[PDB]
RNA sequence: AGCAGCGCCAGAGAGGGUGAAAGCCCCGUAGGCGAAAGGUGGGGGGAUAGGUGAGGGUACCCGAGUACCCCGUGGUUCGUGGAGCCAUGGGGGAAUCUGGGCGGACCACCGCCUAAGGCUAAGUACUCCGGGUGACCGAUAGCGCACCAGUACCGUGAGGGAAAGGUGAAAAGAACCCCGGGAGGGGAGUGAAAUAGAGCCUGAAACCGUGGGCUUACAAGCAGUCACGGCCCCGCAAGGGGUUGUGGCGUGCCUAUUGAAGCAUGAGCCGGCGACUCACGGUCGUGGGCGAGCUUAAGCCGUUGAGGCGGAGGCGUAGGGAAACCGAG
RNA sequence: AACCUGGGGAACUGAAACAUCUCAGUACCCAGAGGAGAGGAAAGAGAAAUCGACUCCCUGAGUAGCGGCGAGCGAAAGGGGA
């Protein structure tokens, strides 16, 4: 294979736009035509009208902030015993990080859909639902404590 | 500096254009301009003279200065590059395969 | 360079796990004095938005 | 394909491969792209219509003064004046995907020994760096000059030989860069490089 | 130095120059040497300054207008907020380890750290200066300055700030004669070339002129177009070129406007300069890699137009609720 | 030349008016340092019976939070590096 025909596989095409040409875009831009077409108009996504924006919609949002910030608690990470399910051996924190959806989330906790495999699952946390599926063929280690 | 260049005073080959071939003692070497008088490139000057001193000057068809590149200097055999070997105390030039 | 989120609009604005954005019933804090029952409590729930729907979601994009 | 063709002092013992079949061919071209641009280097700059010597008094009143309008001589449309969107320095790089470089690198090398022209040799009678040593090797290894090669190999002293040779392009084992490879017309790499292109991929 | 013939070097086939297109002609390049003198120099070595302990009693010392408190403010993401911490202009004003500060008012609990004296290299920033490299510019560009430019010139001054590059390979730069006061020409002469002859390569356009062809003094016009005829011009003819006599038709270009030939805007004419870009983030589409996974950032190693390493981190695999919490709900 | 540190310190502009706010501790005036300058061995960080001077880069994160809760503004711990 040589250095000719290796070229985009017919649809890279860098055809970019020329709006000063005369046939196409032309005297005025792309589009434009009138006025407040010049420089930059206001947002406008999310802001104006002119008139109240659309911010009549009103805050519930409790716990919204405060002054110190944000409080240190453990993270639950949610991890459905279908895909715990796929590998075999014994699931702790350890593996699930290692290689999966944990993602060094402070906590563990199995649950949902899916069949379960028979083996120990070491998590911080089961779901009422989920530690009946693993109940019915393996073992329920539970978290640390200290 | 470095301003320094092939051969000096001496004999020399001339492989130019309109004097190709032609071998003489180059009588000038100005190294400014890179070029060396020879005895080939002599043009004809047809000026009385610049200085009004001395009324008769010369039509003179005298020895036009040449690129000191297209002349090569020579030694019993004809036509030579120049390699140089420290002597025994000073500093020689020894030709493509003999001596000075 | 990096938008910043509109916190305005994610203090107020929650989107669904679609793609829709869900906020509170306007006009049931100040208005209120006596009003059907009916009222306060349609007033209760969220709801949904239509076009400006797209225009809020350009904002919490980070988030 | 499969069977590569070597040399040694032996023979042509004629061994075998894994690489791929399958050519993308625009693949290969996102990988040779991607070399070329970063290595590009953004050095082109011109100065805009605030970097530039001139003053920034208004030159007339714009009143009653009956010529045109204007301020400042910087403005763009004023020969000498600054550049409108004349180009900055930039990078020009970017992170192909590993999983691509990868890729085409083995395309490239399986494509080149597909048309059977992989040549993994290991016999090196270029003792020294002397070109006329590698120029005889070549010769009688069927590397005529007629074609561009791209020798491949751990041995700096190889390297030392083909290194002035024009029709080659000596490089080191990890040099191996679809480009290169692309590049030329042969490729010749020693047996304990191929280890190496192995390594990264094989 | 092209082309043909026969050779040769290459740890050097980067590049530049030589009358045009040279690895081997010249300067270089690869590879390798080199400092009496000045500068630099813990990288290697030497020396000195300095520093190094266990258990018990005593409770002497452990940085003061300082801590701390209050009034006024500053810094921080913190706009007086529930407002701490740090800093301090004003007033009050301690203790030395049962001392004292902090962990976001305050209190108790648990833990952290020792204020009110000082010094400390490296990693970091920049580029007047030197060098190297460019999918950087090529004299309206590029620095304001390729050229004796921060000049000429302008302004009381601070300050403003230009234009302006190129004979040829070599000056061989045109002796001598002729016209002319000179300038400038005409011969002669140099040169491959002189409409390369000296602000001299190329030498476009507007604009001025000389010669020739068609044409015009009863004619009405956005200047053209369609037709026929005549005159001149290339071809033997068929054809084609130029010009315009008569007839038909016919309201400039742009902008702006409901509407312009418009007595609405802009434009003396030519040449050159001139306006949708890039960076980061975003969203849709599209080409391709991989797939319940996908992907790296600084950086390190290599290279000197080579890549590789680096999973920290990001997006994705679960949602719902203000939250506690719960979870295929 | 620029970089740096301290003392002093704007307005246009943004907010589609404007006064808090923004522009910005930017522009600039001033004093001082040097091949750098600043900082520097905890009266620290802040939730881990954890870390262990300082600076610089990546990240954390447009998160936490600040905000006529408008326009906007925008940390730190921790993790990867020099
Ligand atoms: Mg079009
Ligand atoms: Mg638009
Ligand atoms: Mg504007
Ligand atoms: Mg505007
Ligand atoms: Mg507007
Ligand atoms: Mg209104
Ligand atoms: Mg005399
Ligand atoms: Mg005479
Ligand atoms: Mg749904
Ligand atoms: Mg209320
Ligand atoms: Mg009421
Ligand atoms: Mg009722
Ligand atoms: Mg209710
Ligand atoms: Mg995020
Ligand atoms: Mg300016
Ligand atoms: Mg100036
Ligand atoms: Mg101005
Ligand atoms: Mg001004
Ligand atoms: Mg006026
Ligand atoms: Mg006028
Ligand atoms: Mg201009
Ligand atoms: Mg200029
Ligand atoms: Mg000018
Ligand atoms: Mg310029
Ligand atoms: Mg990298
Ligand atoms: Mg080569
Ligand atoms: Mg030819
Ligand atoms: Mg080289
Ligand atoms: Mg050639
Ligand atoms: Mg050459
Ligand atoms: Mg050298
Ligand atoms: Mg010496
Ligand atoms: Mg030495
Ligand atoms: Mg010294
Ligand atoms: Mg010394
Ligand atoms: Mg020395
Ligand atoms: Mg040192
Ligand atoms: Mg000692
Ligand atoms: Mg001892
Ligand atoms: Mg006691
Ligand atoms: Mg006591
Ligand atoms: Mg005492
Ligand atoms: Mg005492
Ligand atoms: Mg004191
Ligand atoms: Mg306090
Ligand atoms: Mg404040
Ligand atoms: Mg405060
Ligand atoms: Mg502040
Ligand atoms: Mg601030
Ligand atoms: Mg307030
Ligand atoms: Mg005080
Ligand atoms: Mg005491
Ligand atoms: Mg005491
Ligand atoms: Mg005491
Ligand atoms: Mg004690
Ligand atoms: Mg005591
Ligand atoms: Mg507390
Ligand atoms: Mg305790
Ligand atoms: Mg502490
Ligand atoms: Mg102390
Ligand atoms: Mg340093
Ligand atoms: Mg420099
Ligand atoms: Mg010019
Ligand atoms: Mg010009
Ligand atoms: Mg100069
Ligand atoms: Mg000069
Ligand atoms: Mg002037
Ligand atoms: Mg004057
Ligand atoms: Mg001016
Ligand atoms: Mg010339
Ligand atoms: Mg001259
Ligand atoms: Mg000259
Ligand atoms: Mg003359
Ligand atoms: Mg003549
Ligand atoms: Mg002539
Ligand atoms: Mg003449
Ligand atoms: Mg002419
Ligand atoms: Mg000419
Ligand atoms: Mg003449
Ligand atoms: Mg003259
Ligand atoms: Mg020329
Ligand atoms: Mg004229
Ligand atoms: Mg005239
Ligand atoms: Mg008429
Ligand atoms: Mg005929
Ligand atoms: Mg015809
Ligand atoms: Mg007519
Ligand atoms: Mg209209
Ligand atoms: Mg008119
Ligand atoms: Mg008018
Ligand atoms: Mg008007
Ligand atoms: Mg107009
Ligand atoms: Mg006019
Ligand atoms: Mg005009
Ligand atoms: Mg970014
Ligand atoms: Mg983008
Ligand atoms: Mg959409
Ligand atoms: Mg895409
Ligand atoms: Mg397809
Ligand atoms: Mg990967
Ligand atoms: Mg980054
Ligand atoms: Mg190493
Ligand atoms: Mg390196
Ligand atoms: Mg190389
Ligand atoms: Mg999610
Ligand atoms: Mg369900
Ligand atoms: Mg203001
Ligand atoms: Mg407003
Ligand atoms: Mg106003
Ligand atoms: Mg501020
Ligand atoms: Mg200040
Ligand atoms: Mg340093
Ligand atoms: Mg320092
Ligand atoms: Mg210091
Ligand atoms: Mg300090
Ligand atoms: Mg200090
Ligand atoms: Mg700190
Ligand atoms: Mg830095
Ligand atoms: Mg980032
Ligand atoms: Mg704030
Ligand atoms: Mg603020
Ligand atoms: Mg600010
Ligand atoms: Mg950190
Ligand atoms: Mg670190």
């Amino acid at each position: 294979d040589l250095r000719p025909n290796p070229g985009a596989n017919k649809r890279r095409k860098r055809v970019g736009r020329g709006p000063g040409s005369g046939h196409g875009k032309t005297a005025t831009r792309g589009h434009k035509g009138q006025k407040s077409r010049s420089g930059g108009l206001k947002d406008p996504r999310r802001f104006e009208g002119g008139r109240s924006t659309t911010l009549m919609r009103l805050p519930k949002r409790g716990m919204q902030g405060q002054v110190p910030g944000e409080i240190k608690r453990p993270r639950y990470q949610g991890v459905n015993l279908k895909d715990l399910a796929r590998f075999e051996g014994e699931v702790t924190p350890e593996l699930l990080v290692r290689a999966g959806l944990l993602k060094k989330g402070y906590r563990l906790k199995i649950l949902g859909e899916g069949e379960a495999k028979p083996l120990k699952v070491v998590a911080h946390a089961f779901s009422k639902s989920a530690l009946e599926k693993l109940k019915a063929a393996g073992g329920e280690p539970v978290l640390l404590e200290a | 500096r470095v301003k320094m260049h092939v051969k000096k005073g001496d004999t020399v080959l001339v492989a130019s254009g309109k004097y190709k071939g032609r071998v003489g003692k180059v009588k000038e070497v100005l190294p400014k301009k890179y070029a060396v008088i020879v005895e080939g490139v002599n043009i004809v000057k047809k000026a009385v003279r610049v200085s009004p001193k001395y009324p008769q000057g010369g039509f003179i068809e005298k020895e036009a200065p040449l690129h000191a590149s297209k002349v090569r200097p020579i030694c019993p055999a004809c036509g030579k590059p120049t390699r140089v070997r420290k002597k025994f105390l000073e500093n020689g030039k020894k030709i493509r395969v003999c001596a000075k | 360079p990096k938008m910043k989120t509109h916190k305005g609009a994610k203090k107020r604005v929650k989107i669904t796990a679609s793609g829709k954005v869900v906020a509170m019933k306007t006009g049931k804090r100040h208005l209120n004095w006596q009003k059907s029952g009916k009222e306060i409590r349609q007033k209760g729930r969220k709801f949904v938005l239509a076009k400006p729907e797209a225009e809020r979601i350009k904002l919490l994009l980070p988030y | 394909m499969y069977q590569i063709p070597v040399l040694s002092p032996s023979g042509r013992r004629e061994l075998a491969a894994d690489l791929p079949a399958e050519i993308n061919p625009h693949l290969l071209w996102e990988v040779v792209r991607w070399q070329l641009a970063k290595r590009r280097r953004g050095t082109a700059s011109t100065k805009t219509r605030g970097e530039v010597a001139y003053s920034g008094r208004k030159i007339w009143p714009q009143k009653h003064t009956g010529r045109a309008r204007h301020g400042d001589i910087g403005a763009p449309i004023f020969v000498g004046g600054g550049v409108v969107f004349g180009p900055k320095p930039r990078d020009y790089s970017y992170t192909l995907p590993k999983k691509v470089r990868k890729k085409g690198l083995a395309m490239a090398v399986a494509d080149r020994a597909r048309e059977g022209k992989l040549l993994l040799v290991e016999a090196f009678a270029g003792v020294n760096g002397k070109t006329k040593e590698f120029l005889a090797w070549a010769k009688e290894a069927g590397l005529d000059g007629s074609e561009s090669v791209l020798l491949v190999t751990g041995n700096e002293l190889v390297r030392r030989a083909a290194r002035n040779l024009p029709w080659v392009v000596t490089l080191a084992p990890e040099g191996l860069n679809v480009y290169d490879i692309v590049r030329t017309e042969r490729l010749v790499m020693d047996l304990d490089a191929w280890e190496v292109f192995q390594n990264r991929i094989g």
